[PDB]
Order: structure tokens, then C-alpha cells, then sequence
């Protein structure tokens, strides 16, 4: 009748502009990942993640992942901005060889990490102004050392803590030391947190010690875009319908195949 | 996901011979191009817990013989033991910790070699209880014997059998180092009385060529 | 001294669930990444899963995923395993073990049999000697009980030597039988008297067979 009940099990890449992250998640090439900066200031109408993708840098977490992952998919663009913060008082550009940019150590290419010049961490008191017309998007972490012992050879202060404020905003981090399990070869974790800073607001960031800095900010939009998963593979042919099953018809009204949807689709309707 | 595969399965050494397992992973290991391997090697003997003898590829654990040594960097790794003693017979595994899911080679049966040795064979009827029972259960044993590669097989008037027997070995004698086996050929009891001839078949290094035993009345 | 006990195990009902325990000693317990390792009969060691300091991260193997959660409780040093929908191939040892990098301490384990098998005690049948060159070969088939594990003695304990006890074989109808066969002089077969003395405890049986020519 009139519920469309089929897919073709296949993701046309028209007429809507389909990146495929083959082995990449939207997280990962927001961040940078070394095996992901291929995405580097890429945009898409839809980004399509794969069971396939893997994390092959420092072992993280983000707080509220799916928050992040959806304002992301939906501006539709990883401009990034890179902005001149300036780190007195610390060594920048830290690395890990369980994140290799080629053969030696690297770390996120969005992210700066910092520890101790000398035998000081001083408290760095830095300011962002935001003077443009657009949302500002900056994406910020703090490490989570394994040991009390490496706790104070990075960072020299016993507990460090992070704070990243805005008028409309105010998120106070402090490390949580602890063993965690292997992974990619480390026992320590960095979280991520992100904050968005509108026209005429600044950026507040405080930290005596474990902060993971920001670069530069994202350039946010306000878009039709968003994010599917699906293993479908992606051919040339043309559907304005998209699921996770692959392309739809969208002349009949209604629809069984799946409940996410992309494009002018027909309505779900519970068969 | 990392995948361990250990090489050879089985392995017989002479005492005070060396001893040699082989650890392959599927994926790297190895932390950057560092020398940190996040690999263990283990021991198992009969009934007990594992125990870690190497830890990161190289390090021997506290108490651990000098004997046992690891390499290997990156994906492909050796355990050695290099006075082989009767103490060492046991199942040895690999491990990796790099980054979960975590996981063991499928283990490496090391016995003591010793020279050839050819099975006694012996045949057993079903008892007179059991075939009461409405069950009927015919035992054939190979005891005493060495290498552990024996092939038993079941013919009933000539019928080579299959999936309707089990067999079980012993551990590898303290002293004498070889092995026994039991083979139960099991049927039903109407099953059972259908046929005449019940037979084991062995074949085995140490018989100039297939030693049979049989019997009659089913 | 630095010790695991495990415990929780039995024989459990397909389907159904039941919680193991592991309680550390003589370490800094909450300190350590912890882990099960389990090891089905006969079979190689199978990671299960693993938990760091706090239990704020875990991970388990794709074969448990989303039936077993690892958990531990430090104000009592006590490593936790929930297994849900158990299915016969999770029957296996269970041990916990701490991370040193390549798991240093181990406890003795605790034994998880899924299975649909009601318990039963076993039959014994003698296998008699008859017709290799003085030597004759006798012993007791332990046939279909549930579940392990039974023990065999010939003559009270007096008859040691020569004796082999097999491990039981796991049948298609969920019982295990083994047999125990002992090689004697065959000159000594209308002389000394052959009994094998066969206990399962699971099922409160105690029996003594007589395996004559
Ligand atoms: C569109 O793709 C999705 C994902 O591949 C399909 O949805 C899944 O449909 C299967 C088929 O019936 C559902 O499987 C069933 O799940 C129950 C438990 O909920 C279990 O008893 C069986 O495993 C049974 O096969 C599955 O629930 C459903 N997944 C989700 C997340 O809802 C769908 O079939 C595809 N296309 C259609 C419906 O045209
Ligand atoms: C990304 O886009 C911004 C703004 O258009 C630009 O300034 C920057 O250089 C770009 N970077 C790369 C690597 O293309
Ligand atoms: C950092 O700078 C802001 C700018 O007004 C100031 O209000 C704040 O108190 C400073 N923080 C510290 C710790 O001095």
C-alpha cells in the first residue's frame, strides 16, 4: 500500500553531501586524531559513522559524549580556528607515543597539552575575547594521572584542578588519580569538556595544574546536517531519503525500515 | 582485537634438553617503537591457578628460575627453558595487556620426551549388569604407552564407527613418562545385540602395524 | 600474605544467574585494576573482564558482553562478577586476579556448571579380566552420573599401584561417566579379591564393586 517497507541496503552520495569516516569517529576528528586529521576542516550534510572506526591516541572520555557529538554533526563543519593563547610559565605541545603523529611522539592536533618549565607550574590565568558574530566552540581537557608520583612530575602541585568560565557558563574540574586499565598501553586518562562562547563573551581559563588547552575554536553553525550510523556502503546513485538500512523511496507516505532518518522522508509508523 | 596465536601446541623435550614456545600477535604490542611489550608468559599445572613466570616479554617474575627466559618485541615472542626439567612439564600460555579486550594464547602442552613405547591393548564387554540397565557399553585400553598420538578406532562386523564413542588419557605417568587411554564404544542395548563382532582397532608408532582385540556374543 | 578467595560457584540452571565474589588480602586492594579469568574443562585460560581503581571504567570479552558486569566494593576489598542468562559453554573455572601488568596473583578459583542435568548418582559396572602375558587388566566403568566429581579407590586404598583413573567424559545426555582400571599379576586372579570403592558425594552415593574373571 503505502508504507514503505524495503531499503536497498546502500547509502546513495547524492544529493546530499555524505561523508563517510571510514574508521573515524566525529569525536576523533573533532579532537584530531592523528589517523583522522584527513577530516581536518572538513563539512557534510551527514556524516556517516562505522562499527569499524577504533581510538588510536590517548585513552579519554567525554563527559556528555552524545551532547557533544549531536551540536557537532549538526553544525556541519569542523572549521577550526586556531587562536594565539598564550602559556606562561609551562611547556606546551605534549605527546604520547600511544598517539604516533609518523615515528615520534604526538597527541590530538586540536589540544596543547602542558606541563611543568623547570620545576614550576605557575597558575595560568588566560582571557579569550570573542569580538566576531558567530558561537565560538572551544574543546578543552584535563589528565587524570595514574599515580601520586606522576601526578607531581608532570605537574608539580600534589592535586592540580581546571576551571574554564564564561558569563554563561562555569565548569570546574578536579583530576581524579587512579589506576585504570590498559589501554593502548596506558593506565592514565584525559576527559574532555567543551564550552561555547557567544558574540561579545570571553573565554575564562584557570589551572594549576593538568590542563589540556585549547587552540582555537570551531567555527558553530546552524544546519540540517547530522550523523547516522550505519555500515551501509556508499554508491553514486540518487536518493533524498536516507536510514541506516540505506536509501528509501519517499513517494509512499509512510515507512517500516527504520525510525532515524535523513532528508524529506515519509513518517515511521510503528507497522 | 588482538588475537594470540601460540606455536607449537605440543611439545616434547628431553630432560635437560632447551625448550622453545611461540607467541605470534595479530596487532602490535609494543607501547610506541619502545622495548615496553605488554606480554606475560604462564605455567598451569593440573588443578591449579596459572602462574606468571615472565612479565613485559623479558621480566622474570620473583622466585622464577633462571632457566626461563622471553623475548621478543612487537608482535612475534619466544619463552625458553633451557635445563628441562620434570618439574617444567606443564601448559604454558601467552598474554597480552596492551589494550583490552585482553586476551591468552590457546596454550602449549610441553610433556617429557622419552623414548617409544607400545600400547598393551585390552578389550571389555558390556557387563552382565549393565546390559540389564537396557545399556551396553564396550571398553577398549591402551595402557602404558609413548607418544600421546594414538589412533582407536571402533568396528562392529567390519563397520568402521563414528560419534558413538568417548575416550580419555591419563596424565603423563612421574615415572615412567608414558600415557594410558580408554576408548567406550556405547550403544543401546537392542542396538547392541544387532551385531556380532565387536573390535578395537589401535594404531600406534610403536606396533609393527594396527594391533586389533576383539570379541563375539552381542 | 597477599591472597584472592573466590566463591559463589554451583551448578546453575541454564538461563538463570548467580553472583561470584572474590576477597583480596595483604595489598592495597583499591589501588589495583582487577580481572576475571575463567577456563572451561579441558580447555585454555579465557579472559573475562577487568575493572580499574574505582569501578568508573570496565571491560569484558564479546563473549560475556552484555550478560556478565564486573564490579568491586573497596570499603570491603571485594571483586564482584553478576553473570545473567548463563548458557552451558560459560560451565568453567573462575578465577579473579590482580594486574601487575601481566596479572601476578591469582586465587584458587570457584567452579560454575550450567547445566539442565538433574543430580544422579552413578552406576558401576565391572569390567572383568579375561583372555596381555601374566598381567591382567580389570577395573570399574563409572557410568552417568551428575555432577562432578567421583572418586575411585581399588581395595580400600590398599591397591594403589597399577591403577589409573580416567577423566570422565561429559555424554550427550548431560551425565559424565569415567572408568578406573587396574593391571595385576594374572596369576593372583582366583586368589585376591578386586573391589573398587567408587564415592559421589553430590548425590550421597557410596559404592563398592567386585570385579571378578
Ligand atoms: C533497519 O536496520 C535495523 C538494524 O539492522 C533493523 O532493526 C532491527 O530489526 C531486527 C529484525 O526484527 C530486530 O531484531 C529482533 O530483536 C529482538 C529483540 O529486540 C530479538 O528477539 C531478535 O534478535 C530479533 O531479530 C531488532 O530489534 C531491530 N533493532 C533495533 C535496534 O530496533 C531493521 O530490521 C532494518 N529494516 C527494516 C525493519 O525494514
Ligand atoms: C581551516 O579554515 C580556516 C577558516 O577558513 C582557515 O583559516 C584555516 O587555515 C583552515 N585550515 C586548514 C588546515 O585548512
Ligand atoms: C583572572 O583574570 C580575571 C580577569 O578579570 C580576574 O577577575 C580573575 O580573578 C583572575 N584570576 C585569578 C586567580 O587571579
Amino acid at each position: 500500500e503505502l508504507v514503505q517497507s524495503s531499503s536497498t541496503g546502500k547509502i546513495c552520495n547524492n544529493p546530499h553531501r555524505i561523508l563517510d569516516g571510514i574508521d573515524c569517529t566525529l569525536i576523533d576528528a573533532l579532537l584530531g586524531d592523528p589517523h583522522c586529521d584527513v577530516f581536518q576542516n572538513e563539512t557534510w550534510d551527514l556524516f556517516v559513522e562505522r562499527s569499524k572506526a577504533f581510538s588510536n591516541c590517548y585513552p579519554y572520555d567525554v563527559p556528555d559524549y552524545a551532547s557533544l557529538r549531536s551540536l557537532v554533526a549538526s553544525s556541519g563543519t569542523l572549521e577550526f580556528i586556531t587562536e594565539g593563547f598564550t602559556w606562561t610559565g609551562v611547556t606546551q605541545n605534549g605527546g604520547s607515543n600511544a598517539c604516533k603523529r609518523g615515528p615520534g611522539s604526538g597527541f590530538f592536533s586540536r589540544l596543547n597539552w602542558l606541563t611543568k618549565s623547570g620545576s614550576t607550574y605557575p597558575v595560568l590565568n588566560v582571557t579569550m575575547p570573542n569580538n566576531d558574530n558567530f558561537d565560538k566552540l572551544y574543546i578543552w581537557g584535563i589528565h587524570h594521572p595514574s599515580t601520586d608520583q606522576e601526578q607531581t612530575s608532570l605537574y608539580v602541585q600534589a592535586s592540580g584542578r581546571v576551571t574554564v568560565s564564561t558569563r554563561r557558563s562555569q565548569q570546574t574540574i578536579i583530576p581524579n588519580i587512579g589506576s585504570r586499565p590498559w589501554v593502548r598501553g596506558l593506565s592514565s586518562r584525559i576527559s574532555i569538556y567543551w564550552t561555547i562562547v557567544k558574540p561579545g563573551d570571553v573565554l575564562v581559563i584557570n589551572s594549576n595544574g593538568n590542563l589540556i588547552a585549547p587552540r582555537g575554536y570551531f567555527k558553530m553553525r546552524t544546519g540540517k546536517s547530522s550523523i547516522m550510523r550505519s555500515d551501509a556502503p556508499i554508491d553514486t546513485c540518487i536518493s533524498e531519503c536516507i536510514t541506516p538500512n540505506g536509501s528509501i523511496p519517499n513517494d509512499k507516505p509512510f515507512q517500516n525500515v527504520n525510525k532515524i532518518t535523513y532528508g524529506a522522508c515519509p513518517k515511521y509508523v510503528k507497522q | 582485537d588482538i588475537v594470540m596465536t601460540q606455536s607449537p601446541e605440543s611439545l616434547a623435550v628431553s630432560l635437560g634438553e632447551r625448550a622453545t614456545i611461540n607467541c605470534k600477535s595479530s596487532q602490535s604490542v609494543s607501547f610506541g617503537s619502545s622495548d615496553k611489550n605488554y606480554l606475560g608468559w604462564y605455567q598451569q599445572k593440573p588443578g591449579q591457578p596459572p602462574k606468571l613466570l615472565i612479565n613485559w616479554a623479558s621480566t622474570r617474575e620473583s622466585g622464577v628460575s633462571d632457566r626461563f627466559r622471553g623475548t621478543g618485541s612487537g608482535t612475534d615472542f619466544t619463552l625458553t627453558i633451557s635445563s628441562l626439567q620434570a618439574e617444567d612439564a606443564a601448559v604454558y600460555y601467552c598474554h597480552q595487556y596492551y589494550t583490552p579486550p585482553y586476551s591468552f594464547g590457546q596454550g602449549t602442552k610441553l610433556e617429557i620426551k622419552r623414548t617409544v613405547a607400545a600400547p598393551s591393548v585390552f578389550i571389555f564387554p558390556p557387563s552382565d549388569e549393565q546390559l540389564k540397565s537396557g545399556t551396553a557399553s564396550v571398553v577398549c585400553l591402551l595402557n602404558n604407552f609413548y607418544p600421546r598420538e594414538a589412533k582407536v578406532q571402533w568396528k562392529v562386523d567390519n563397520a568402521l564407527q563414528s560419534g558413538n564413542s568417548q575416550e580419555s588419557v591419563t596424565e603423563q605417568d612421574s615415572k615412567d613418562s608414558t600415557y594410558s587411554l580408554s576408548s567406550t564404544l556405547t550403544l543401546s542395548k537392542a542396538d547392541y545385540e544387532k551385531h556380532k563382532v565387536y573390535a578395537c582397532e589401535v594404531t600406534h608408532q610403536g606396533l609393527s602395524s594396527p594391533v586389533t582385540k576383539s570379541f563375539n556374543r552381542g | 600474605q597477599v591472597q584472592l578467595v573466590e566463591s559463589g560457584g554451583g551448578v546453575v540452571q541454564p538461563g538463570r544467574s548467580l553472583r561470584l565474589s572474590c576477597v583480596a588480602s595483604g595489598f592495597t586492594f583499591r589501588d589495583s585494576v582487577m580481572h576475571w579469568v575463567r577456563q572451561a574443562p579441558g580447555k585454555g585460560l579465557e579472559w573475562v573482564a577487568v575493572t580499574s581503581f574505582d569501578g568508573g571504567e570496565s571491560y569484558s570479552a564479546d563473549s560475556v558482553k552484555g550478560r556478565f558486569t564486573i564490579s568491586r566494593d573497596n570499603s570491603k576489598s571485594t571483586l564482584s562478577l553478576q553473570m545473567n542468562i548463563l548458557r552451558p559453554e560459560d560451565t568453567g573455572v573462575y578465577y579473579c586476579a590482580r594486574d601487575r601488568g601481566g596479572l601476578d596473583v591469582w586465587g584458587q578459583g570457584t567452579t560454575v556448571t550450567v547445566s539442565g542435568a538433574s543430580t544422579k548418582g552413578p552406576s558401576v559396572f565391572p569390567l572383568a579380566p579375561s583372555s596381555s602375558g601374566g598381567t591382567a587388566a580389570l577395573g570399574c566403568l563409572v557410568k552417568d552420573y551428575f555432577p562432578e566429581p567421583v572418586t575411585v579407590s581399588w581395595n580400600s586404598g590398599a591397591l594403589t599401584s597399577g591403577v589409573h583413573t580416567f577423566p570422565a567424559v561429559l555424554q550427550s545426555s548431560g551425565l559424565y561417566s569415567l572408568s578406573s582400571v587396574v593391571t595385576v599379576p594374572s596369576s593372583s586372579l582366583g586368589t585376591q579379591t578386586y573391589i573398587c570403592n567408587v564415592n559421589h558425594k553430590p548425590s550421597n552415593t557410596k559404592v563398592d564393586k567386585r570385579v571378578e574373571p
